[PDB]
């Protein structure tokens, strides 16, 4: 996250952390035994770090449970990115407590400058690298699909969503990939892609989870 | 790296980024291909682990670019800065640079 | 070409298509061997296409020349665009029929508010990008040289012509460079350069083709 701010300990209980030796994705809690991530965060091996705070300092709330089932979207595409979006089966379900907590799924789609929370433990920095030990967070807003495909010509899908700062400064970066973008208590976004970060017109674009309910839902029925 | 600059370095936000460079190319890298929708707009469609590196063109954006109007065209961005992009090479302040390839992208939207 | 309409199937038998490979510039055919475009369209190797309409379709009215000689202004200024004209003598000579046909130079210049039609296979948007397949058609006036000079201040030169509107909206663009502008059946100018595409106060500025019939005819006698 870049200029965004260090979240209170624990005030994001849905937001995990997904290691196979180190730090490289986050990810949401959005059921006791499932965690929804970008489908390009993928790894044969994950393991899902609930109640977070500093990622290299042991401090007593942390879970460490390991996915058991790593489904990746039918139709994701590694070169365009559309649907990037993973749902993650933990081995055995996760407690729920004050810092360890579900995010609701979209009720519908969020509209043009809806106020939302991103969060992760990704780059700070838009120019080299200073990675966070203690989860960022930032508040920004959903951009027209109009100002989003301006921003990115003839790369926006249907299942993509621009959310941040046409003037740069703020936005998500490498390490925030998987992690949420929650809008009035609903997962509205999954961190994806841009270019580079907090870039001028170039704001970080998402999964657009209101159009994967249907596909979240079925999957774990079946699962 | 498949590239040796790109203008347009598609970049996923894990540790590390796993990049693609969509720069449109003609007489193509391992893999050349067609770019999502027109079929006409070829990119090199090879993925790279780490940092995309350099721009090819010589400016992060321009607001005042004045082009030919050949495609590529070639442009020259007048916006005036306080520090030219590492790519432009005569920074006189403006970069007087003469780019041959894609209109570049504007810095404020409009 | 932004805010024009398709052309009718062969309806502008003079205009052709500069590919290297690809579409890269537009030309007008004013002799059975002569095709006259803009000098910075120059490539070492060119190849003329004419009895186009659907550039990414063979229909079976076109013909494909390369070309066998290019020449461009010798006082043509790269960094200013000054002296835009070059020619282009066919390797053989095309067939003059319906669907290709030539078009008469200008008797003498073209008065301001005379209304002309450029056209040609570039871009269509104003912001983001839209290349036609089928060659594209446009209605615009002449601009007064005081016009011309306000909207683009010490960079428009004796042989040079703004013609569209100043409202913006309406204009040629990328892919367009080297194609016509044909007012009352005669050649005034050739799409050259601008401040963006279709802009307001940024109308298309033409290399004025009523400056250089006597250049045009005598390279012509004597290649
Ligand atoms: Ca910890
Ligand atoms: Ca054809």
């Amino acid at each position: 996250i870049v200029g965004g701010y260090t979240c209170a300990a624990n005030s994001i209980p849905y937001q995990v952390s997904l290691n196979s030796g180190s730090h490289f994705c986050g990810g949401s809690l959005i059921n006791s035994q499932w965690v929804v991530s970008a489908a390009h965060c993928y790894k044969s091996r994950i393991q899902v770090r609930l109640g977070e705070h500093n990622i290299d300092v042991l401090e007593g709330n942390e879970q460490f449970i390991n996915a058991a089932k790593i489904i990746t979207h039918p139709n994701f595409n590694g070169n365009t990115l559309d649907n990037d979006i993973m749902l993650i089966k933990l081995s055995s379900p996760a407690t729920l407590n004050s810092r360890v907590a579900t995010v609701s799924l979209p009720r519908s789609c969020a509209a043009a400058g809806t106020e939302c929370l991103i969060s992760g433990w990704g780059n700070t920095k838009s120019s080299g690298s200073s990675y966070p030990s203690l989860l960022q967070c930032l508040k920004a807003p959903v951009l027209s699909d109009s100002s989003c495909k301006s921003s990115y010509p003839g790369q926006i899908t249907g299942n993509m969503i621009c959310v941040g700062f046409l003037e740069g400064g703020k936005d998500s970066c490498q390490g925030d990939s998987g992690g949420p973008v929650v809008c009035n208590g609903q997962l509205q976004g999954i961190v994806s892609w841009g270019y580079g970060c907090a870039q001028k017109n170039k704001p970080g674009v998402y999964t657009k989870v209101c159009n994967y309910v249907n596909w979240i839902q079925q999957t774990i029925a079946a699962n | 790296r498949p590239w040796k600059c790109c203008d347009e370095a598609v970049c996923t936000r894990s540790i590390p980024p796993i990049c693609t460079c969509m720069d449109e190319v003609f007489e193509c890298c391992k893999s050349c291909g067609p770019s999502m929708g027109d079929p006409s707009r070829r990119i090199c469609q090879d993925q790279y682990v780490g940092d995309p590196g350099p721009i090819c063109r010589p400016w992060e954006c321009c607001d005042k670019a004045i082009c030919t109007r050949s495609n590529p065209p070639t442009c020259r961005c007048v916006d005036e800065v306080k520090k030219c992009a590492p790519t432009c090479k005569t920074c006189l302040r403006v970069c007087i640079d003469s780019y041959f390839g894609p209109v570049p992208p504007r810095c404020t939207p409009r």
